[PDB]
DNA sequence: AGCATTGCTACGTCT
DNA sequence: ACAACGACATATAATTAGTCACTGTACACGTAGAGACGTAGCAATGCT
DNA sequence: ATGTACAGTGACTAATTATATGTCGT
DNA sequence: TGTACAGTGACAAATTATCTGTCGTC
DNA sequence: ACGACAGATAATTTGTCACTGTACACTACGCCTTTTGTGGAGATGT
DNA sequence: ACATCTCCACAAAAG
């Protein structure tokens, strides 16, 4: 196929300028001095402009242009040691050994001693020989990816189904990720970075909701995502927002990673009760949706702020801790003034005209029905089944719990829900016709006075034992009426607590 | 002596402005076109917003040389059939000399009144502007070919200007490969090999052949200015550029696309994205320092 | 001041040859005519080249050539746009924030838009402004450091003190390092990383004993490197050795890292037992004679071996723990060769004359004492503060001792020594004529038929107290004998003391 | 015509074996000087291995037109008073821009060396193994002015050479600063400027008054062979090249070291590295890796 | 009577 | 004398400032902290 | 056929403006 | 005056690809 | 004419050695979550 | 005198 001629050099175009010189058309009775007088301007012999117009007809400005040796690249070492130069580095790079040239030169002379050769290849060879080896090793790392483009999209689920994302809501995904900012007690002392938890809408690219919070990756903070994008949003004036942020609604299917805490059964029980289908991606690569707007937030916010971390061990700052200064109200409050007024205000990088909250305000098929709350937070609740026994009792994490009906069903299994933060009041379900039915409120019983959470009703239960005393409701009490006798875990949670206190 | 001999070449800037796609005034289109010398037939063609450099008379080259391919939506009546290698070129930078040499002609650089004086001279916008350079491609090869070529001449009026030339031709007007007269095509460098082979351009994407070998390398492209709906892409080399293969616009919404309409549909974009106010996503950014203003460790 | 032309160009060299075809002398009225050539050829007036020869007999080839405009480097948004630009930058990168000339171009923007400017800079005149200012701070990265040259080196201290290095053993080093090798057990599960801590000679540039082992670093660590820098060297026809590691005897000084062993009560007993003077690094360059035999051996040797574990979490490859195969009797070795067989015959970097180890052996002020091995695990750790008791008993750390001297004695304030690996017995201390006498060696209550560490019995007496155990020496020994560190400690067990 | 008129570049390459400083055999030198072809004397004048070419006869160019001076060791009965610029230089392109800097023709496309070549070189021990190119400087330097330019022409007004030079002037030429011409200096492309301002060259480490403010930047050296225990650092510009500073070599035991003895002092240091019995040394890598290979995974 | 010594627990602080 | 540096007003052109379409590249849980050895809180188990 | 998409880049282009030129000048 | 080894620039020595002669009939 | 003999000559790789950029500065297999089959009572029914 | 179910507590993989 067609070769062209590009980057001529002069002595090139002196040869291009007799050749188009001779161009002109000529005989054997002009040939010989038109061709002469060109011979005196290339100062070489008639003969040699023959082969110059005889390649030049053969392979054109190309056939003019010297074309570099057949040896260009290749060694004189010969095909051994070729082979044993290039067969030595590669099996030092196999596993996580990392043998670089110096060693397989080091290799080579042993081998030439060993091999009674007197002449091993010198390092500056060996160097030579896997210079391409070790670029085409380096053009590994650069491979860009073409993406997705236009309006349509599908994502690739590691059912090996690629579902596609007709509209907006179709599909949301949710990850998570460690916030690159020391944050701090409201004394000042300097508290782990953050977990910050996003649901994205895949159509519309808008950024549906978020939770931020020093509680690791967990469905109860999954859960504390999805009630945030689910529901409708309102803030008040200490968010000094110019726009609004007017998304919510349900997502018909949900799309994440492979944690434990995704592939909880409280998730997929929240997906049976809401009405989505729970899909898990192959790779990090087919989440790039969700895993994009951490960077975008990372570059464009944890980095413009007092106590960024920096992205790598090899780059945080060297007074990241000296420097840390923000609170989680304060980051919150700031994080959502980013996503309201500026990312979903952003256009959609794959359509240009539409922001991303106009790509999704004109997607919705119909304007979503404004959910009850408490029917959310009902099928938010985590469940579990027992049985009630005799007295209408039943167990539940050592506590009694009993309701204004429960006796009369004693003998069988209920469902009951209930709420990490506040187990004191049981929700129970009866199912009957094959259908579940609500019973009553469960309430352990001389608890219906002050809030109890699980995690501390669980610890207070290990170390308890250690006393041999009796676990009931009262000594749980009597071991939860006097924990004021400060710790992280204790720092985190109290303004973990404090940060959202303020709704109403 | 003979008709096709010398080729002149040929260039003015037209006095119609014309309007874009989407309502944006476009300019006043550069006229280049190569006629023979001893017949007034006209061969070849290229109008555009391009300067009447190097790059619109290395194009009309091309125009000439290969078999003159039509499309439907001219309404065509004749056949303008008129290949042929030249051999002598004449025109007002040196790269007209690298393609004469290569295609062995001489080269020796330094009438369209004709269109002025006909009715050309009064569709609108001449001298409402609601034309654009697409219907000027379709009408103009055929007024020009069906009626300004096709008819009888100023002066020899014995012969139509065509006809004159087409007889005169020393034996028969001969095409020659569409592959080697790449040359003559626009140029664009150092673009980048995506995964599968893959390519942007003009806010477009595209895709090889066999390209797919040679994702993350750099490759060099060339197009004409009339469909780019298929680029030729050519590995680079110390002294040689090579061609590799064909790669095809992708998920574009026409079986045909020009140049001018890849620019109007970025343009378009563009400012849609221009149009866009700031004002919540500028107001945060100051208003972020004024709180961490009042930090202190 | 001089000043050169350089990069001459063709329409230079153009220029220049007819200012050389002029400057062949003549008479002026002449001269005045045959310039006239140069008109045509420069294609402008003679009065450009009267300008020109102006220009030359002034100037040389540097007025000659054309300079840079006035304007170039001169940003034409004014000094405010231009203050305000690297005010912002800079104060943005202040501590660990990391503002961008993006994020900077937003701050102009937003100003411009407070201003009512109609034309604030763009983002990439922005961006053009601050790419001196990144640079600049750029070559402030990277530059290298000269490094001592010849014979003649000091060393800086923490105390401000620079103390020269005159003679073998006049100044030894170390430190600890994370060996970069993932290694496994009898069989062989992954364990973790052991630590190498090195005697380095700062005269010879030597190496004269490394202790390698999981231990975190420590006093008995440290002690145990000094017990081998400092004893004769002898190992196994297993090895198959061909050098002998032949660097032996004592410091004159032990200068090294500030770490917490290092600076321990426990170095400095040995400090004053053995006569040399701990002294602290200032900063961790100062190090260097013994940090870059780290990144040498890292090199040379752990980037070789199946488990490497690469220089750092964001180079770790991740094969390290699917195929780490070396336990520590292998790594050892393999340590123990690359020293003895190369290390030490490798040629000290800036001498050039000689092996690390000839620099040694020729440099040393004379041919130290080789000391009594018995003397420095006399040299064990101690208890000071302490009383004997009033008969011939004694106790420590809830064990409970007896002694075959001791009822020679009141009860009164006592010193007492100690092998921590074999706390089955002590060395007893008084202080006659203030100076320091032996009283006797003692033993634990009835405890012959067994030996016990110190550190199994310091656990021990933790689950001892919190069963509410009575506590005596015959309790704590049964929490002693009735995991990670069991791995650990029983792959340090393997010992040249039962292979030599 | 003048003393300072015409002056004429000249080259030989001499007939005897050089050994260094410690004892083995270097080569045969090149030999280059300019006379003046007026007073026909002997003056600027170059020795050393490096071949006849611009650099070399631009440094001999130096020779000349630098006013000479001699060291305490020689103290010599006789000097040459040469400098200044001739009218015309001759050695019949780099020597076209020395020319229009200085301002003198530039010509290129009876000699003297009998005198030396014959009459002495010949009856040295090491014509054509036992004396040093630091040794051969004042076996010419000297002869060439002490004896050959002291001697007397009776063919050109019966006076010592450098007599006629000195009487025969129109008007007497002023002596140049060194500053003024470093451009027949030798060259080098790229240094980097180390902490504090040092910089290698030759093996040697060198400071300056200003350099440490360029640490961490790119500077040109040049220098004189004869002898480098200084050197010049050259800051370019966009298309100009400013004199930074001068530069002095750090630790030497004398301060006189040529450019030829720093080589062969660093070929001591190779020489000595390269002596390693490294063949024992080589059983450790090959028994490491057949070890490691010895090692099969557990699974 | 008196303390007096003995064996843990921070709270750093450093590598 | 007239070939030397001015006095222009006007080109000439090389600077900067701005527009765009490309593309590399990190987003993928991850260092705050393990693990030594004080100075200083402590209890205790002795005893005179 | 299609991971994501923003910050930094390159390759020009419009505007600025530093200063080279040609003629007269004394 | 941190340390100092693996990688790299500029060059000479050696190899050897291929292109330049004087030529012979075409 | 071209191209065809033996040998020149511009590459090509092999090998030296002064120079410099960089890591050594100890600092990942560890924190945290979820499922889950095995196991110990201990009220209750048979 | 017995058998039964139920509620609560521990080792392996993924982010
Ligand atoms: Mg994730
Ligand atoms: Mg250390």
């Amino acid at each position: 196929k067609n070769v062209i001629a590009t980057q001529l050099s002069e002595e090139a175009q002196v040869k291009l300028e007799v050749i188009q010189s001779l161009l002109e058309p000529c005989d054997r009775t002009t040939y010989g001095q038109k061709l002469r007088e060109a011979a005196e301007k290339l100062n070489v012999s008639l003969r040699t402009v023959q082969r110059l117009v005889k390649n030049w007809e053969q392979d054109g400005l190309v056939g003019l242009t010297q074309t570099s040796r057949a040896d260009k690249g290749k060694h004189r070492i010969g095909e051994f040691w070729e082979n044993f130069i290039t067969k030595t580095y590669k099996e030092g790079n196999k596993g996580s050994k990392r043998m670089t040239p110096k060693q397989v030169a080091l290799r080579v002379e042993a081998k030439a001693r060993e091999l009674k050769d007197s002449k091993p290849p010198n390092y500056k060879t060996v160097l030579r020989v896997l210079a391409p080896i070790l670029e085409k090793q380096q053009k590994a790392k650069s491979i860009r990816s073409p993406g997705w483009r236009g309006t349509t999209l599908s994502v690739k689920t590691r059912e090996g189904k690629d579902l596609s994302v007709d509209y907006s809501n179709h599909v949301w995904q949710c990850d998570h990720t460690r916030v690159d900012v020391l944050l701090v007690d409201q004394h000042g002392e300097i508290l782990s970075r953050p977990w910050l938890t996003t649901v994205i809408d895949t159509y519309s690219r808008c950024i549906m909701g978020i939770n931020l919070g020093f509680d690791a990756p967990s469905s109860g903070v999954v859960a504390l995502a999805l009630r945030h994008a689910i529901l409708p949003k309102r803030y008040g004036s200490e968010y000094k927002l110019h726009c609004e942020w007017g998304t919510y609604g349900k997502p018909e299917h949900f799309y994440t990673d492979g944690g434990k805490d995704f592939r909880s059964n409280h998730l997929s029980q929240i997906g049976a009760q809401l009405g989505f289908v729970c899909h898990l991606r192959d790779r990090p690569s087919e989440g790039g949706v969700v895993e994009r707007p951490f960077k975008t937030l990372n570059d464009q916010l944890f980095s413009t702020l007092p106590g960024y971390t920096g992205s790598n061990v090899q780059e945080r700052p060297e007074d990241a801790e000296k420097d840390a200064r923000l609170t989680l109200r304060e980051l919150e409050q700031l994080l959502v003034r980013y996503i309201v007024d500026r990312y979903n205000q952003s256009i959609d990088a794959r359509m240009g005209d539409q922001t991303r909250f106009e790509r999704w305000e004109a997607g919705l098929p119909t304007v979503p029905v404004p959910i009850p709350e408490r029917d959310l937070d009902i099928c938010l609740m985590k469940q579990s089944r027992r049985t009630v026994q005799r007295g209408g009792c039943l167990q539940f994490q050592n506590l009694m719990y009993r309701g204004e009906y429960l006796a009369g069903y004693a003998g069988e299994t209920v469902n009951l829900r209930f709420d990490p933060r506040d187990i004191t009041t049981i929700l129970v379900y009866r199912q009957e016709n094959n259908q579940e039915v609500f019973l009553t409120r469960a309430h352990a019983q001389g608890l219906e006075t002050e809030q109890l959470a699980l995690d501390e009703a669980e610890a207070a239960s290990r170390r308890l034992r250690t006393a041999g005393k009796t676990i009931s409701n009262q000594s749980l009490l009597q071991e939860v009426v006097d924990r004021d006798a400060k710790e992280r875990q204790k720092l985190e949670q109290t303004v973990l607590r404090s940060a959202a206190v303020d709704e109403s | 002596d003979y008709s096709n001999h010398v080729w002149q070449c040929d260039h003015t800037r037209v006095d119609v402005l014309l309007v874009d796609q989407h309502g944006e005034i476009l300019s006043r289109p550069w006229l280049t076109t190569v006629i023979d010398t001893y017949s007034r037939c006209i061969m070849g063609i290229n109008l555009g917003f391009d300067a009447p450099s190097s790059g619109v008379v290395a194009l009309a080259l091309r125009h000439a040389i290969l078999p003159k391919r039509y499309g439907s939506e001219y309404k065509l009546h004749c056949e303008w059939g008129t290949y042929g290698k030249p051999e002598h070129f004449y025109t007002d930078s040196n790269h007209l000399s690298q393609i004469g040499a290569q295609l062995g002609f001489v080269c020796h650089l330094r009438p369209f009144k004709t269109l002025n004086d006909q009715l050309f001279s009064t569709l609108p916008g001449y001298t409402d502007a609601r034309l654009t350079l697409r219907e000027l491609e379709q009408l103009l090869v055929r007024y020009i070919v069906d009626r300004y070529n096709q008819s009888i001449d100023a002066r020899m009026g014995d012969q139509t200007r065509f006809e004159r030339w087409e007889a005169g031709l020393p034996t028969v007007p001969v095409p020659i490969p569409e592959r080697d007269l790449d040359i003559c095509l626009m140029k664009q460098s150092r673009r980048t090999v995506q995964r599968g082979g893959c390519l942007q351009f003009q806010n477009l994407m595209y895709r090889g052949e066999y390209l797919a070998g040679y994702a993350g390398e750099t490759v060099n492209l060339r197009f004409d200015p009339r469909d780019i709906t298929t680029i030729l892409v050519y590995r680079q080399e110390n002294n040689q550029e090579v061609f590799l293969t064909r790669a095809h616009a992708q998920g574009l919404e026409t079986e045909q696309l020009a140049l001018d309409e890849a620019e109007a549909a970025s343009r378009r974009l563009r400012t849609a994205g221009k149009t866009i106010s700031n004002q919540s996503l500028l107001q945060e950014v100051v208003d972020r320092d004024a709180l961490v203003a009042t930090k202190k460790s």
